[PDB]
């Protein structure tokens, strides 16, 4: 559920 | 002699508007395997990554989908669905493992050993680091502990470098968030995770102000990413 | 025929996985598989999961079709002719993919589910289905095959058309026929006329009788008559 | 820009 770089 | 690229590259444009994005990367893949020692433009850098990064993402969102229904079935103790819903995530693992094991390839063969600037080593060495975390995302045993170590070697070696861009440069940002997730993540290690993100938004912010208008909000997209990830990280 | 029974259920679990999951060419293979195994009628939950299938394979490619037909025509338009052969190279792919899978559920169609197809319900339904195939086809051909496929698919919604008339005006599955048949008209055969005609008089029918809705349809009812008069607004412009 | 049953 992180975000990681776009 | 150079034509090729240009259509490859125009190619590559017009599959992405189209959304086909496995096209869209084999078209940036036969510009990668051309080239005569020529660094790929930032412009097409980015093309590949876009492609490869969409390509890949549409099946870690399918395995996801069906992971979680697997163990929805597992827990409802219906054995017949479960392994129907598995044989469905190997077959997408498959997928998965071809397309990774593609790009790392060209970025073992072709696009690490080339690369010159900062810019370049930072951003290449990140992209390893990141395929062998995509890998890592559904392996198990042995795999796991492989594709686990050659993203952490291809992170590390990416932050080595990467102490030569400012603290607020998007690429030392990127790596820093795609890095602290790796640790969470795959790792398991929360404390180092939580510091790294930490650290590197710190070291952000004490210099957000030594920055121009035309470039502070490219930093501050990614600033947000890392605290949003804090947040969520810290109780 | 045990083992029949299981492998629809079988196919209809990794139908809606699929879904699930988003890659909805296999969801249109497994839902093939349903319907080239059976004894002479799908059920209501197959019959849509088979249309939601083959519906957004076929909606991937047309979306694709349609920007680059437009990247196509800014480059004629710009005297640039390479990248416009290439763009035309590259929709022609497009087509092919198109092709190919129109002419999957359309051979469904014809062999297997128009023949089997009992109520007056599910042989609207088909007929519109194969209408539409048709129509998706013609969206991309020129000249004759163009002519020829428009010919399947206006007489496809004609004979979808003469057993709606069994159905109450308000019927949800009667109304999308009326929604796509008109659009037939007006985009493919170029005919605003009896397009805007056929749409207000399926609105004007359906709000003759708005007491008559059902409970149980008022919904996706309404939604419909909502979508006919959108067009009509556009196509009153 | 019509829009077809959904």
């Amino acid at each position: 559920r992180a975000i990681s770089l776009p | 002699s150079v034509n090729a690229r240009e259509s490859n590259v125009y190619m590559a444009k017009l599959a992405e508007q189209a959304e086909r994005y496995d096209e869209m990367a084999k078209y940036m893949k036969d510009v990668v395997e051309a080239r005569q020692s020529e660094e790929l433009t930032v412009e097409e850098r980015n093309l590949l990554s876009v492609a490869y990064k969409n390509a890949v993402g549409s099946r870690r969102s399918s395995w996801r989908i069906i992971s979680s229904v697997e163990q929805k079935e597992h827990s409802r103790n219906a054995e017949d669905a479960s392994k129907m819903c598995g044989k469905y995530r190997s077959k997408v693992e498959a997928e998965l493992t071809d397309i990774c094991n593609d790009i790392l390839t060209m970025l073992d063969k072709h696009l690490i050993p080339t690369a010159t600037s900062p810019d370049s080593k930072v951003f290449y060495f990140k992209m390893k680091g990141d395929y062998h975390r995509y890998i890592s995302e559904f392996s198990t045993g042995d795999s796991k502990q492989s594709s686990a170590e050659d993203a952490l070697k291809a992170y590390k070696d990416a932050t080595v470098v990467a102490k030569d861009l400012e603290p607020t440069h998007p690429i030392r940002l990127g790596l820093a968030l795609n890095f602290s997730v790796f640790h969470y993540e795959i790792l398991n290690e929360p404390r180092a995770a939580i510091d790294m993100a930490k650290e590197a938004f710190e070291m952000a912010i004490e210099q957000l102000d030594k920055l121009s208008e035309d470039c502070y909000k490219d930093s501050t997209l990614i600033m947000q990413l890392l605290r949003d990830n804090l947040t969520l990280w810290t109780a």
